[PDB]
């Protein structure tokens, strides 16, 4: 998978200039496997509502990992189990 | 020889304490510093080619390690315990250190005040490419440092996971206590709680039950005080804002310095490849290329040092949060001026706030002492206290606060015969038992 | 000095260090361990021993039976100790090495003035007064960045220095808050027992 | 499994414990060090200017560290206790110290 730093995912084939790439380069330039973080468009992998722990960070709260054919996913890194205290 | 000072009252005071944890992650590009994106460049780059990815395992060495610094500080729990709808817990206010469900923001508000208080819009932590390509920010030095293949990798906690965990940890300090690092939580209700930090500093737990409105008020009190000094001050996060000034002058002078020609006709390769010919080009590229090399060497040297201090504050930072917060400590001027009661973690960006609070007494009184009384040629000590003197009576108090206590055979040992202790005085000692 | 390397004074004068350890000499011996923590509070200094033994796991009763021998003991103790900084010659060898690093250090720098760098000549005299000003930028600039190496390199370890010498600095106030204003429970911090 | 051993008796002792806190604080001029007072070397070193600060920003950040070094070690107390007019605290010899 592909992470472009602090651009659009609109904007993406404008600025890494798709119609002098490769092929085999414009694959990962658009697309249905698009997610939008706050770093920029990662391209590549898709993303799931599940949280796990953390296998690839990315950034902002961003870990990607290798999960079931299989594929690359991303999601959000879980902070632990949520718990709560009767206090009385 | 014979005067002690016996403190009356006493006071409750909150101070900060600020430490930086992390600083900005940076990756460095040999191709576009080294050789402006030409061809003729690029194809003698390679003989120094083992030259570069010494730089680009080292910056990639510390940006990992700067995420190894907030998860030792912050992520000291397994447990994300939820923060209670109440605030009063038995009149002490917790209303501005917890988040408020009522609000929009997932962060206090004394969290809030640290926020804006630090301009990060200095360097380049937030900036789009998009307006960097037109218009006169391509005038800016973030565009210049992207352009030269300058980035700042993103953290990879949000502030929002940060708030998060400084919530919980809250959290499980007012409901659990000081149980919760060991193992599973345990509820206590909050006076207990208080009465065994008390009676961890030498004050009997009958002094909190008998003034627990006027130590709810201080605390209280306090927490108002330091939440508006935070507001009317302009220098209280010196620290850091100090690294991220040093982090943009640090890149702005790595940028610069490429306007030193290093001893050849021209300082770009441009007028060099369009006004000699390739026999005698190669030199005066080589001189540039061996002239810039040394800036990357002397900024990546100058990152790891200061590497190497965040990390050394860091390691304070998560040693104070495991000593200081999941338990009371007893190192003398750790945490807080005085005796420590217990401490609050606050998020800053790249940095810890510390609220101690402390313990202070305040009103003195002479009075005249004596090492030990002896009522039938036996000697008594006094088992938790001193011996003290209001001017006509003998009584036993304890050492930080005057409270005087009639001498009984329950509060006091015996041994030897007072003819070796010096200064030893003649008094009667009360007995409970007598039919 | 005729090369430009300098030595500034220090801020704090010796006599004013003194006198901050003057005074927390009288403190501790008249206040305790109580002036660390708010006001000074005095007690006699027979009582502040007894609840200092109090703090190992003896008994005050002890000491009262036994504080002229305890007095004794300190007084001997102290005169051992006076006495043993004027036979011997290698005991504050860590600072001694430490004053050695940097003149050493500032003597190389010195010293590395002497290297050609692959020029004619080692100095800027003999170079402008044989060649001209077409061929000799070509020597100078090699002088140029050859002595900038050596800045560098001595600007670098003194970065290193300060950084271990921070961290003792860092350790003895440490070793001040937790053993001077108080009694610490730590296992050889401060002592052997 | 039924043996213990306990002390009769004690000692005091007094250890020294010897620690760096400074060291000395360095300048170095620029101009002195790379050309010896020679009008023509000066013309060629404004191209290396930025090169220069850069060590006046480093060396200058040591110093000013050094006096911070010594003032948090012995500058704990806000108040200047007088020393007492008597050396004897019970029995305990201070004259030396
Ligand atoms: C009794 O102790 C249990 C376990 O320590 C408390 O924990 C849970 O509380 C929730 C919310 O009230 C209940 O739905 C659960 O059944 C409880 N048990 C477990 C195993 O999850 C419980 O709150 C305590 N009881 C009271 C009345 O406070
Ligand atoms: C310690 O000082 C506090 C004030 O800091 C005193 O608190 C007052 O207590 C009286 C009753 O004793 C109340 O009516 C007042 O409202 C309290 N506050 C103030 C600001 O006066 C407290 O009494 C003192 N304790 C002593 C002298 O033992
Ligand atoms: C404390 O009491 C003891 C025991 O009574 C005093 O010692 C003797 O007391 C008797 C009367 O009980 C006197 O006749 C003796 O002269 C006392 N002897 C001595 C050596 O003093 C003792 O004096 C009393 N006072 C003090 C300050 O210790
Ligand atoms: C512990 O050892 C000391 C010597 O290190 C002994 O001190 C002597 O004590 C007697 C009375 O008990 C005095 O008369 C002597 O002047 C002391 N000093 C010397 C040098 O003999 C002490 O008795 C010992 N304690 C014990 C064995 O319980
Ligand atoms: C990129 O997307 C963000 C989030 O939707 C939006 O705020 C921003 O305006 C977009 N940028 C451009 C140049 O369209
Ligand atoms: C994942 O969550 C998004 C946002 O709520 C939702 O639109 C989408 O349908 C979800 N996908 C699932 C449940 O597979
Ligand atoms: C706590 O503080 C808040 C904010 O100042 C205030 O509104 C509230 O009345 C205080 N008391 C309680 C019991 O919540
Ligand atoms: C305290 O010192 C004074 C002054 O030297 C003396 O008169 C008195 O006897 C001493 N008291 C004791 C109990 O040692
Ligand atoms: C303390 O030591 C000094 C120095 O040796 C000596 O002159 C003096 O007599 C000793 N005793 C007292 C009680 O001052």
């Amino acid at each position: 998978a592909v992470l472009y730093q602090d651009v659009n995912c609109t904007d993406v084939p404008t600025t890494l200039h798709a119609d002098q790439l490769a092929p085999s380069w414009r694959v990962y330039t658009t697309g249905p496997y698009v997610f939008q973080t706050q770093a920029g468009c990662l391209i590549g992998a898709e993303h799931v509502n599940a949280s796990y722990q953390c296998d690839i960070p990315i950034g902002a709260g961003i870990c990607a990992s290798y999960h079931t054919q299989k594929s690359i996913v991303a999601y959000t890194m879980s902070l632990g189990a949520e718990n709560s205290v009767a206090y009385a | 020889n014979n005067s002690i000072a016996i403190p009356t009252n006493f006071s409750i005071s909150v101070t900060t304490e600020v430490m930086p944890v992390s600083m900005a992650k940076t990756s460095v590009d040999c191709t576009m510093y080294i050789c402006g994106d030409s061809l003729e460049c690029s194809n003698l780059l390679l003989q120094y080619g083992s030259f570069c990815t010494q730089l680009n395992r080292a910056l990639s060495g510390i940006a990992v390690e700067q995420d190894k610094n907030t998860q030792e500080v912050f992520a000291q729990v397994k447990q994300m315990y939820k923060t209670p709808t109440i605030r009063d817990f038995g009149g002490f206010n917790f209303s501005q250190i917890l988040p408020d469900p009522l609000k929009p923001t997932k962060r206090s508000f004394i969290e809030d005040l640290l926020y804006n208080k630090v301009t990060l819009a200095d360097a380049g932590f937030m900036k789009q490419y998009a307006d960097c390509l037109g218009g006169i920010n391509a005038r800016d030095l973030i565009c210049a440092q992207k352009f030269n293949g300058l980035t700042v990798l993103p953290p990879l906690l949000t502030d929002d996971m940060i708030a998060a965990y400084t919530a919980a940890l809250i959290s499980g300090t007012a409901t659990a206590g000081w149980t919760f690092g060991a193992g599973a939580a345990l509820q206590i209700p909050f006076a207990m709680q208080m009465a065994y930090r008390f009676n961890g500093i030498g004050v009997t737990q009958n002094v909190l039950y008998e003034n627990q409105k006027q130590i709810a008020n201080q605390f209280n009190k306090a927490i108002t005080q330091i939440q508006e000094s935070l507001t009317t001050t302009s220098t209280a996060l010196g620290k850091l804002q100090d690294v991220v000034n040093q982090n943009a002058q640090a890149l702005n002078t790595l940028v610069k310095q490429l306007s030193s020609n290093f001893g050849a006709i021209s300082s770009a390769l441009n007028d060099i490849l369009s006004r000699l010919d390739k026999v005698e080009a190669e030199v005066q590229i080589d001189r540039l290329i061996t002239g810039r090399l040394q800036s990357l060497q002397t900024y990546v040297t100058q990152q790891l040092i200061r590497a190497a201090e965040i990390r050394t504050s860091a390691n304070l930072a998560a040693t104070k949060m495991s000593e200081c917060v999941l338990g009371q400590s007893k190192r003398v001027d750790f945490c807080g001026k005085g005796y420590h009661l217990m401490s609050f973690p606050q998020s800053a960006p790249h940095g810890v706030v510390f609220l101690h609070v402390t313990y202070v007494p305040s009103q003195e009184r002479n009075f005249t002492t004596a090492p030990a009384i002896c009522h039938e040629g036996k000697a008594y000590f006094p088992r938790e206290g001193v011996f003290v003197s209001n001017g006509s009576f003998w009584f036993i108090t304890q050492r930080n606060f005057y409270s005087p206590q009639i001498i009984t055979t329950d509060n006091t040992f015996v041994a030897g015969s007072c003819d070796v202790v010096i200064g030893i005085i003649n008094n009667t000692v009360y007995d409970p038992l007598q039919p």
